């Protein structure tokens, strides 16, 4: 056990051992961005794979070509934490050295007349934070997985839904991943088609002749052929013994039946046969014949032989005719029919048609139709199919020869046909569209390099244009190319994808959770309107790969998957899961990663499966899964196991207690709404978890874990120093490591990212020790929510349907509220008028507004602010206004007129009241600073310097303390050292040459500290001083943070892991809520009648659970108060750990005494227990918990009403339950609006609570208004409500003088619909 | 079976 | 066209213009 | 053509395409008279009608044109046509003032025509009659003085704002609005807090469930517009059901519940054989704890019948009921037989004494009674203290042994396969066979072992009484839950199919009580995202549907 | 803007230029209070300002064509004008028209 | 055969 983990040791009811630990979460995206960037001297991967598939760019004429030799990474300018303070890119330089080589034109080709070396900027290259995330524009993003189909070809039919008749028609489809498509169907006339990139259809033989096949080369290869001989005057049948096994049969010594079994008579062995001439009328001839003395085509090839044609070849002397093979079950005539109804008869026939429908409209010409046809399928440049795409082909036709080939050929098509027929004629079976052999996982480093290709390929373009010139005397290699259109693209990637989306951060989870989702949406993917439901299901394939319950619920539901709790992907792309082997009838520790084909074949056990103390299986027959089907098997036939119990579902379908007593609709609801939970004020670990809470805890990032052990040095609420151990130091080290911690930090989504330590000074800290807790973790595990006490009974209504009643101790306690953190800002621009000013002089304001603000005009830090208040004073210099005349009489009367400049100050939000927290200033460069500049300035360079002195002294402590080690391995007194002062040591003079080298080392090494002190604090103050890069025209911006608390109330929703959600609907005083014989009240009421006709037990289960936990930690408080001797406290744990039959051994007698005091410490609100998906705790260990906390065995307690004393009539479930507070905060969504804002052109009511908008009366509003007969509400609502622009007016002047009655008008938008109708060229009008 | 047998029928179909 | 629909409460209005149209 | 913030600027396609035109016409002028090769003016002729067509209806003629940003310009026919069309977007519907929007709680004190408006909510929609009000009554100079004491929040503030709210209508709305009680008119209550509070009684039309549903509330502005809400729109008008005719407003979940439990008859309970003057006394000897709610007493019952000609016959009797049920019927309007709440009420109960009272007594009483068995039910819904343990699913024994049966006739079939006497089809639908007969044999043994119990009576024998289980009264009386979900809990699942549309042979022996394992786990998830997928497709088109009617 | 197709950038563009409808009651409100206390005037200091100033005119007018009126004087009409505007400055009859401030 | 004026310009 681990320090962080023995100070508080969570019961593990589980009782199947875990031989497999679960990988590094976030591995998906690390691998790929690691795979993309890292260098790769064999070129299949990432930035040297597009450099060498672009490079080298040759001339066309051949006068001189650019290399490319190799790329290196630069610098970063600013590190992760100021690009997201200055809202820029956190990324590296890209820098390739390039050669451009001169050929010499007088000598032959290929003469090197000169080279030149250079370095070249191609852009700039975001870059993986050590949590799999961007920082793109100064935002955290994460790039999801895409999941699309495999490269290759695939086999597929129509399922007779498309004809008249069933007639299942065959189809195969060509896609590489990157060039054009191909096609070859079957029609329901049994002809096989062609389509190139979907367009008219093609008889298809038009491939095979391109390539050069002769009809009878086609007949050849696409039938086998039957011969015929004249044998003695006789007609002589080639036999071949498979083939016979309606006339009369030959070999008179064995005569078989006649005109009416084939093994016996087969098995002596002829090889003479006559047939009738009759035989030979309906077959088709093979083969062109020709005759030299008449000079012509007596017979042609894929022709039907008549007796004349008999006769003619008689005549000629023909003796041997073979023909093709044709039946109506394992062969048929379908290249022949598609031959037949094929016009073109040579090459450039068929390259004619084959531009054609290429490019209709367009006189073909041979050499466009030969360039045309190598570039659509035989050009490196504009065909690719990829290593994946090419082994998937390989494997699909069965070929084992050119792996490394990109390009189709003969070979391949024909093989493609081959299969095709085949699968028309029985043999072989069409490809699972949904298998996931068959789907490809597509990560950001491969579409990244996509992305890089396409801006290398646009340089390329233009690099060709430019070498083709021949002037390239006085041209360097950074001449050439051009950097700003690889940055487009990268930064088209990286900032406008659809997979590249703003990172969710309400919670670890939810960062977890959105770095390991894969979606098949987005480029080269599923469309929603699309995607029908075959795609939507759960593959039997998906079982350890994609998680069956976390989906959303709604369109996208089964577009958007989790990758399972093991799952990997593999070199190719495609997902994979371990399973442990079974050698000799034992279950082995080696485990082995298998994809979806490879699954098929052998017989995989359950992790539930029944195991002997030799390894072996129990039960004779076993419950095992092969082929996708499950069912029993022997136990000897069994080859691989299930590695873990939660190897089917995903990390947050892992999270929730007794899954397997929930439906797996609410199991969905509760996975998709633990990632919706706000981190509260104090984080609380659940009392009933499942054992994985430490792994999302460690691996989201959130906390601060240690990179190297030792002892905690020095411990703050902002910082931790950690004095490294002597055995893990490197040499020449500090030996000392500093962990800055995250404070009051504003997430994405407006919440509060705080970073508190979880260490005292002088602790003894391991590697990968949890040193400070983020948001929603509590001592390295994971705590979304709070553990509320709950009875399970109706409330006089106030749980009805799903609402939750929620005690005002609950709001006391401040257990779910919440810190939000939200940015203001109020940018300051260069306008015609004159430049927008910040300053406090605000016209029509008094002093009462201006006491928060400075000199500068900008509030001040720990301000607190309400609703109205001014944050920062701007005024905008405004052009004349026509003052109406009875406005100018006002003025002459009161000579008070002060309009140079307008109010347009930044303001606190209407019903947003919290405290100014931060405030950052940005000027532009060439701006005067204002003060408040200057003093922000003056502190960050303050702060830098003291947190630079800081280091410097800590570390040289420990560097100090390392030398006073070396010169102790001898011994002296250091007090005569001490005896001259520190500074002083420098003013000492040795005469001995030992003595003296050693002073001018020290002195030279004092030297470089100085040095390099110096240059860090210079490239930091170089840093904070440098102006920022505004935007045209943009002269100041200041940001303010304000923090708001957020307490619970109704309308709030609050939730469990089991998809049990609810609002609040009442905050009860706690005199009227049920309360126990002791006094104690409960905290929430929750309806019972929502539990049965969901079926989601695990609730039931996790309280009963709950409540022997707490009634756990309340015997650990009670045996602590009373100051009960070490050896009984003792006793008690380790009863309480040894319950059960689990896999968990825990002996306090090897914790010391100040560890079990730490550990009972931690145990005083309750025992933390485990429940593992599907190895869960039983009903027995349920109630023998109850039982050892002296509870009943039921979970019921008697409970009375509080306000009247009276028990209840029957016994209720009491317990407690870990309750999440999700981000649907009624404080969010409260709106409401009298007059506001109108649209430019329809002149309506604006859309949103951004824009103080107003509600929509779709259509089927209007139908319930027309169904009731409301004509005038409805006649309100149309006209002067949204865009009768006089009638509101007047509805408005009318309400203020009391009236209520209306003058409805013309809607503007019915005007504007004329307006288009007039501008389509069509009078349109009103008659009176 | 039983959404789209009211839609096919309000839109009167002609059976296959 | 934001008129009273000829249903309902506005249903006598629109009748009153069919009189009206019919003289 | 319009500047936005930081100095960019933004335009419609209609530019772009109007540039076209005009670029290509003068063009086409210009060539006309720099006198030109026929070819090169055909060809900008060509160019002339190619933009033409684009500006008209973009994508029509062939290739749409696209902008600098890579996708289809958009044409004037574009503006007029489609959902995103002026007509469906603008014309048919429209986004309005005076109107907001809110998460729904639930107000189990309110009365049926009565809903709970927060005070920011009503301050904002009500603002101009505010400031009318101000001014009337003279607080308020000008309209920026009321503008200025609305933002300060004076108390006067409020108090106007109560009496402009008195007994003004609002309406409450709730999408997808399938049918006209998806827009109901309420009296406004203003409540502190940011929630808005909806009658219980009236979520069955609204499809409204408490789990972050909201609402939207506009504010009817002119006097016909309220009266209109008033005498049409309002909750109390609409209690029935304009499809069918049956009322709308019937009890469901804890009322039933409560009014089921209250009425259930137990054997010796306490107070058994005693003899109570009315239901006054029955309520004095529950107060009193002299008898229990489930007590089986004689009562003395004032009863009169209102009939069909409208005769009103009054007459009293002794009757063999409940304590509850007396309790019950002191809330029962008079003119309607005792017969009706002499009975265990259950939803179907409780509708018919709706609808009886609708039906022989009118309106307004109606609603008084739906609102007193609200009440009633729900306070006695939370006296019953009815709550769900992991005891209360009881696995009957019979299932172990039921299950062993079919295992080994199972193994027996698959004997018989293997000797080749059956086929693998008739193997396969019989083996469905008996699967199903074993499913339904175990829901027969669960609902026989949880629907009874055994009790000594008063005179000490041994009597057989209807169960008081939590789940059991949860599925009789029609609250939550039916037959198929507590076989679920406590029974078995039964068999599952496969994606495709075939059925599993081996079906899922386990209940959630015990649990799934990993195999039945999945199979249970290739079913439920069928559900799911099927419904939010069927949505949609039942949408398409219910338009094309409209 | 955002993962709709049913959203764009031209639905959430205002219209600047129109104005608020407190504003033009705050109009009709001065028209008003200014009419009443330019009738608690005599008549020809009233019409001198209402020409002087435009109030229910259509153009606005300079001291000749105020003059123009009765007598072609312009000292006269200056000092009554500036009579009337110490008169309507008395605190007496001017707390309507100073809550427009 | 074609509709897009570029083919029928070449
Ligand atoms: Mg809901």
């Amino acid at each position: 056990y681990s320090y962080t983990e023995k100070k508080r040791i969570r019961k593990d009811f589980g009782t199947r051992p875990q031989v497999l630990d679960i990988p590094y979460l976030l591995s998906i995206q690390l691998d790929s961005f690691e795979k993309f960037i890292e260098q790769d001297p064999e070129g299949q991967y990432g930035l040297e794979a597009a450099f060498r598939s672009v490079f080298p760019i040759q001339s066309y004429n051949g006068n001189s070509e650019l290399q490319y030799v190799s790329y290196r990474l630069g610098e970063p300018v600013f590190d992760v934490k100021e690009c997201q303070i200055r809202g820029v890119t956190y990324s590296k330089p890209l820098r390739v050295k390039l050669r451009l080589v001169i050929f010499d034109k007088d000598a032959p080709a290929g003469t090197v007349k000169d080279i030149k070396e250079q370095e070249v900027y191609m852009g700039e290259i975001p870059l993986m934070t050590e949590n799999g995330t961007f920082v793109i524009n100064g935002t955290e993003r994460v790039i999801v997985s895409q999941l699309h189909r495999s490269p290759g070809v695939f086999f597929d039919s129509d399922k007779g839904k498309t004809h008249s008749s069933g007639k299942v028609l065959y189809n195969a489809r060509i896609i590489p991943y990157r060039g054009s498509w191909l096609d070859f169907e079957f029609d329901p006339k049994d002809n096989l088609y062609v389509r190139i990139d979907r367009r008219r259809k093609l008889p298809a033989s038009i491939i095979l002749r391109v390539l050069g096949k002769t009809s009878a080369e086609i007949l050849d290869i696409f039938f086998e052929k039957v011969n015929f001989e004249v044998k003695d005057q006789t007609l002589m049948m080639e036999l071949v013994p498979e083939r016979l096994r309606t006339f009369d049969i030959e070999a008179d010594g064995k005569v078989y039946v006649e005109k009416g079994h084939i093994r016996q008579l087969e098995k002596d062995g002829v090889n003479f046969i006559e047939v009738p001439v009759e035989y030979i009328v309906g077959k088709v001839s093979a083969k062109d014949y020709v005759n030299e003395a008449t000079g012509e085509l007596i017979i042609t090839a894929n022709q039907e032989i008549s007796l004349e044609a008999l006769a003619n070849l008689s005549q000629a002397g023909y003796k041997k005719l073979e023909v093709l093979f044709t039946n109506d079950l394992d062969h048929g005539p379908f290249m022949s029919e598609t031959l037949r109804v094929d016009s073109t008869t040579d090459r450039i026939s068929a390259l004619v048609e084959i531009y054609r429908m290429m490019r209709p409209g367009e006189p073909p010409t041979k050499e466009a139709a030969e360039s045309l046809f190598e570039s659509l399928f035989f050009s490196a440049e504009r065909y690719d199919l990829s290593t994946v795409g090419r082994m998937k082909f390989n494997s699909s036709i069965g070929r084992e020869d050119a792996e490394e080939q990109g390009t189709l050929d003969e070979v391949d098509i024909i093989e493609v046909m081959k299969k095709l027929i085949s699968i028309r004629n029985g043999k072989g079976e069409v490809d699972d569209i949904d298998h996931l052999g068959n789907r490809r996982i597509r990560s950001v480093g491969e579409m990244a390099e996509n992305q890089f290709r396409v801006g290398l390929v646009r340089v390329e373009r233009a690099v060709k244009e430019r070498l083709s010139l021949g002037d390239l005397d006085n041209v360097m290699p950074q001449d050439l190319i051009n950097a700003k259109p690889i940055s487009a693209a990268v930064k088209e990637f990286f900032g406008s994808s659809q997979l590249s989306q703003f990172m969710d951060q309400n919670n670890p989870l939810s960062e977890v959770t959105h770095k390991r989702r894969i979606s098949a949406l987005g480029p080269g993917g599923l469309t929603r309107e699309r995607a029908g439901f075959e795609v939507r299901d759960v593959h039997v394939t998906h079982y350890g790969r994609l998680c069956p319950i976390e989906t959303p619920e709604g369109p996208n539901i089964g577009l958007i998957n989790s990758l399972s709790a093991f799952a990997r992907c593999n070199e190719y792309g495609f997902l994979e899961t371990p399973y442990r082997r079974v050698v000799n009838g034992v279950v082995t520790d080696e485990v082995d990663y298998l994809s979806a084909i490879e699954e098929g074949q052998f017989v995989i056990a359950q992790a539930n499966a029944k195991l002997t103390e030799e390894g072996g299986f129990a039960d004779e027959l076993v419950t095992a899964r092969q082929k996708g089907e499950s069912g029993l098997h022997p136990r000897e036939h069994v080859d691989y196991m299930d590695v873990a119990t939660n190897q089917v579902v995903s990390i947050a379908a892992s999270l929730i207690p007794f899954l397997e007593h929930d439906d797996a609709n609410r199991a969905l609801m509760g996975a998709n709404m633990q990632r919706q939970a706000v981190p509260t004020l104090r984080s609380e670990k659940p009392l009933v978890g499942t054992g994985i809470e430490r792994n999302v805890a460690v691996d989201s990032g959130v906390t601060a874990v240690a990179k190297r052990g030792g002892v905690i040095q020095s411990v703050d609420a902002s910082r931790i120093v950690v004095k490294v151990n002597e055995e893990e130091l490197i040499p020449g080290e500090a030996g000392i490591d500093i962990y800055n911690l995250t404070k009051y930090t504003r997430s994405n989504q407006n919440t509060c990212i705080n970073q508190r330590p979880c260490v005292m000074p002088g602790e003894p800290v391991a590697r990968g020790d949890v040193l400070a807790d983020g948001p929603s973790t509590d001592l390295g595990e994971l705590a979304l929510g709070q553990n509320m006490r709950i009875a399970f009974m109706p409330w006089n209504g106030y749980n009805f349907e799903d609402s939750i009643l929620v005690s005002e101790r609950v709001v006391q306690d401040d257990r779910f509220t919440t810190i939000h953190i939200q940015e203001l800002s109020c940018v300051a621009r260069d306008t015609k008028l004159g430049a927008e000013e910040i300053t406090a002089d605000i016209p029509n304001v008094g002093e009462a507004a201006l006491s928060k603000l400075d000199e500068s005009g900008i509030v001040y830090i720990g301000a607190e602010v309400k609703g109205g208040d001014i944050l920062v004073g701007k005024v905008t210099p405004k052009g004349e206004t026509q003052l109406t005349p009875e406005e100018k009489l006002l003025r002459a009367i009161f000579g008070e007129k002060a309009s140079d400049v307008k109010d347009t100050s930044l303001r606190v939000p209407n019903s947003v009241a919290g405290t100014v927290i931060d405030v950052q200033v940005f000027t532009r460069d060439g701006v005067e600073k204002d003060k408040r500049a200057l003093e922000i300035e003056q502190m960050q360079l303050k702060e830098a310097k003291k947190d630079l002195t800081e280091e410097f002294q800590i570390l040289e402590g420990g560097l100090l303390a390392r030398v006073r080690s070396v010169l102790l391995a001898g011994g002296y007194t250091e007090a005569k050292l001490s005896s001259i002062e520190r500074k002083k040591w420098l003013e000492q003079t040795l005469e001995n040459e030992e003595l003296q080298n050693q002073l001018e080392q020290l002195a030279e090494q004092y030297d470089e500290l100085k040095a390099d002190f110096d240059k860090k604090f210079e490239a930091k103050r170089r840093k904070i001083t440098q102006g920022d890069d505004l935007a045209p025209g943009v002269l100041k911006i200041v940001k303010v943070y304000l923090a708001v608390k957020r307490r619970i109330q109704p309308g709030d929703k609050m939730a469990g892991r089991h998809g049990n959600k609810g609002v609040i609907s009442k905050i009860n005083p706690v005199e009227d809520m049920p309360y126990d014989e002791n006094g104690q009240p409960v905290d929430i009421v929750l309806n019972p009648l929502g539990v049965p006709s969901r079926m989601n037990i695990g609730q039931i289960l996790e309280v009963h659970l709950g409540l022997a936990a707490k009634g756990i930690g309340d015997k650990i408080n009670q045996m602590i108060k009373e100051q009960q001797e070490l050896a009984k406290l003792r006793e008690f744990l380790q009863k309480v750990y040894d319950l059960g039959d689990t896999r968990q051994r825990v002996d306090i007698s090897e914790l010391s005494d100040e560890d079990v005091r730490t550990l009972a410490h931690n145990l005083r609100a309750g025992l933390p227990v485990a429940t593992p998906v599907f190895d869960g705790a039983p009903e027995s260990s349920i109630k023998a918990m109850l039982e050892l906390a002296d509870l009943p065995a039921s979970g019921q307690l008697t409970l009375f009403d509080g306000r009247t004393g009276d028990a209840f009539e029957r016994p209720v479930t009491v317990g407690y339950m870990y309750m999440l507070k999700l981000n649907h905060l009624v404080d969010d969504k409260m709106h409401a609006r009298s007059t506001g804002s109108y649209s430019l052109v329809t002149q309506q009511p604006l859309g949103g609570k951004a824009q103080f908008g107003g509600q929509r009366f779709g259509e089927m509003e209007v139908w319930a208004l027309e169904a009731y007969g409301a004509a005038y509400t409805l006649q309100e609502m149309l006209t002067v409500k949204s865009d009768d622009v006089n009638g509101r007016t007047k509805m408005y002047k009318n309400i203020v003088d009391g009236n209520h009655a209306m003058e409805p008008g013309m809607p503007e938008s019915f005007n504007v619909l004329l307006k288009e109708i007039r501008s389509l060229g069509i009078n349109i009008e009103l008659e009176d | 079976g039983g959404l789209p047998r009211v839609a096919d029928l309000f839109e009167a179909r002609k059976p296959k | 066209v934001g008129r009273l629909i000829p249903a309902g409460t506005g249903f006598a209005y629109h009748q009153d213009r069919q009189a009206k149209r019919a003289q | 053509l319009v500047p936005l913030d930081g100095g960019r600027f933004a335009t419609s396609d209609l530019n772009d395409l109007y540039r076209r035109v005009i670029n290509r016409n003068n063009r086409l002028k210009r060539l006309l008279e720099l006198a030109a090769p026929d070819i090169i003016v055909r060809n900008e002729k060509r160019m002339l009608q190619e933009s033409v067509d684009a500006l008209l209806d973009n994508g029509r003629r062939g290739r749409a044109i696209t902008g600098s940003n890579k996708r289809p310009l958009k044409s004037l026919a574009d503006m007029i046509k489609g959902k995103q069309g002026r007509f469906r977007q603008n014309l048919l519907g429209k986004r309005v003032d005076y109107s907001g929007r809110s998460v729904i709680t639930v107000g189990p004190y309110l009365r049926l025509h009565q809903c709970g408006l927060p005070k920011k909510m009503a301050l904002e929609l009500f603002k101009p009659f505010i400031y009318s009000k101000l001014e009337t009554r003279g607080l308020a100079t000008t309209i920026k003085a009321a503008k200025k004491m609305v933002e300060r929040e004076e108390a006067v503030v409020w108090d106007i704002l109560d009496e402009v709210i008195r007994e003004h209508p609002v309406l409450l709305n709730r999408a997808p609005t399938l049918h006209r009680l998806g827009i109901q008119a309420f009296e406004p209550v203003l409540i502190e807090g940011k929630a808005i509070q909806l009658h219980p009684l009236v979520c069955a039309a609204y499809n409204a469930d408490f789990d972050g549903d909201q609402m939207a509330v506009h504010v009817p502005l002119t006097l016909e517009a309220q009266l209109e809400a008033r005498t049409l729109m309002m909750s109390t008008n609409n209690i029935l059901s304009p499809a069918s005719g049956d009322p709308i407003i019937v009890p469901s979940q804890d009322v039933v519940l409560g009014l089921y439990y209250m009425t259930r008859e137990k054997i010796n309970a306490k107070g058994e054989g005693m003899y109570l003057t009315g239901p006054a006394e029955a309520e004095k000897a529950y107060r009193t704890k002299t008898a229990e709610l489930h007590a089986r007493v004689k009562v003395r019952i004032t009863e009169t019948i209102k009939h069909e000609n409208g005769k009103l016959t009054t007459e009293t009797k002794m009757i063999d009921t409940t304590v509850g049920r007396a309790m019950l019927w002191q809330i029962v309007p008079k003119g309607l037989p005792y017969s009706l709440v002499n009975q265990k009420l259950g939803k179907k109960q409780i509708s018919n004494l709706l609808n009886e009272a609708y039906r022989k007594l009118g309106l307004k009483d109606t609603v008084i009674f739906a609102d007193q068995i609200m009440y009633t039910g729900f306070a006695y819904a939370a006296l019953s203290g009815v709550s769900v343990g992991i005891d209360d699913m009881v696995v009957p024994a019979a299932k172990y042994t039921e299950i062993a049966e079919a295992e080994e006739e199972v193994r027996e079939i698959q004997e018989q396969f293997q000797s080749g006497l059956v086929t693998a089809g008739e193997r396969y639908n019989k083996v469905i066979d008996i699967w199903a007969s074993t499913n339904d044999r175990v829901a027969k043994a669960m609902m026989e072992n949880l629907s009874s119990e055994q009790v000594i009576n008063r005179q000490g024998e041994q009597e057989k009484q209807e169960s008081f289980n939590s789940i059991y009264m949860m599925a009789d009386s029609g609250a939550r839950g039916s037959a198929a979900q507590i076989r679920q809990l406590a029974g078995m699942r039964g068999l599952m199919a496969r994606p495709d549309g075939s059925i599993i042979e081996t079906p899922i022996t386990a209940n959630f009580k015990e649990g799934l394992n990993v195999l039945q786990y999945f199979i249970s998830t290739h079913g439920a995202r069928k559900g799911l997928a099927d419904t939010a497709l069927k949505t949609a088109n039942s949408g398409y549907l219910t338009r094309r009617l409209v | 803007i955002g993962d709709d197709e049913d959203s764009h950038l031209g639905d959430f563009i205002e219209d600047t230029t129109l104005e608020l409808p407190l504003d033009s009651a705050t109009a009709t409100s001065l028209k008003a209070a200014t009419r009443d206390v330019l009738a608690g005037l005599t008549p020809r200091e009233a019409k001198v300002l209402r020409m002087r100033f435009g109030i229910d005119m259509n153009t606005d007018h300079t001291l000749e064509e105020v003059g123009k009126q009765f007598d072609v004087t312009r000292e006269r009409i200056r000092q009554i004008e500036a009579k009337a505007l110490r008169k309507l400055r008395h605190p007496s009859r001017s707390e309507v028209l100073r809550s427009f401030l | 055969r074609t509709t897009d004026p570029v083919r029928m310009y070449m």
